[PDB]
């Protein structure tokens, strides 16, 4: 048998879960005396096959 | 922001400086069915994060470099590999007259 | 300087015939934040018709 | 085409919440005192109230 | 619930909501053998909510 | 309004040979629940007979 | 050897686990002043190959 066999299923695979709540802090807040600027950026460590 | 600043303000001077890295994902890539590679979250791999706070090891920042954060949120970092020069003897290679630190 | 990488991970080694030294691949993701505080000066009074 | 008043917004430039699998995220507004909408009808014409 | 609405009361206005995003599931997909593709909850696959 | 969107996470880079910058497929699921408040008002008296 | 050889069993893949309870919130409740309601929808966000 195979899971293509109903019309319109799509396979699972059972992943884990995880109800965490994490900011992406962006932007600046000026006040009379200083500025707290804030920049948020996605980063790659990429895979170094021999160190 | 920046037209903010200098629309509002008369001077501007670094005070403190905080970064935080969140959200971390090692990744295991391994083969896909039918072709390519495909990518699982990993619980035993690890990141090793060093924070050279006493400047021990030589700093290459500041050099004016093309090692920059992206300059638009929508884009991806791909932080800079780290290297430096230090000093050394000059050697002549052979009578070619070639040197070599 | 904030050094990042990945530590290595091993293959491996045993009873599978010829596997050899080899590094299981991962690469790493993340989210830096920055965040820089400025002091900022007020602007300088002026007294200019113009 | 766009102009210096032509308003280009960003929303990756601002402090938004990250949720895993299976978090939740509430939000409240509370409505500002409106007219309440009149379910019944009339049984006269107002140019007939004499 | 209308029919309730409309038949019991004289008047209906706003007062207050409450929207709440629960069971959030960032799910990745990977191709399933035999053709086509499968799909697995993700632990670190994060919603974006502003 | 609430923005809704999932954050891009990034394909391996690396060792492998000629993989290129890709983002993983993720799609997201989510319950939203929404509750309002509505101020009612009660039904006009009636005099009628009929 | 394979699963297949025993025609009434299945492959199993040994996912994860999640006791956790929620609800389903949906219907309105009327009182002599006020009605709540509430509606619960499945939302669906699709992949974005690029932002």
């Amino acid at each position: 048998t195979s899971v293509n066999s109903a019309e319109a299923s799509t396979g699972a695979g059972g992943g884990g879960s995880n109800p965490v709540k994490s900011m992406w802090s962006e932007g600046a807040t000026f006040s009379a005396n200083s500025v707290t600027c804030t920049f948020s950026r996605q980063f790659l460590i990429p895979y170094d096959p021999e160190h | 922001e920046f037209q903010h600043l200098i629309e509002n303000y008369g001077s501007i001077a670094p005070d403190a400086l905080t970064v935080t890295i969140s959200e971390i994902a090692v990744k295991d890539v391994t083969d896909k069915t039918g072709g390519g590679v495909q990518v699982t979250d990993s619980t035993t791999g690890r990141l090793c994060m060093l924070v050279d706070h006493e400047y021990k090891y030589p700093y290459v920042l500041g050099q004016g470099q093309d090692t920059l954060a992206p300059e638009l949120p929508i884009w991806v970092y791909f932080p800079p590999q780290y290297a430096y020069l230090t000093v050394g003897d000059v050697n002549t290679q052979g009578i070619s007259g070639d040197s070599k630190k | 300087q904030i050094f990042l990488k990945i530590l290595p991970q091993s293959g491996p080694i045993g009873g599978i015939k010829s596997m050899g030294i080899t590094t299981l691949v991962q690469y790493a993701v993340g989210i830096m934040t920055v965040t820089m505080t400025f002091k900022l000066g007020p602007r300088k009074a002026t007294g200019r018709w113009n | 085409l766009a102009s210096e008043e032509s308003a280009f917004y960003v929303l990756e430039h601002s402090s938004f919440q990250l949720l895993g699998t299976g978090g939740t995220a509430t939000m409240s507004y509370k409505f500002p005192p409106v007219p309440p909408e009149n379910l019944e009808g009339c049984s006269q014409h107002f140019y007939e109230m004499y």
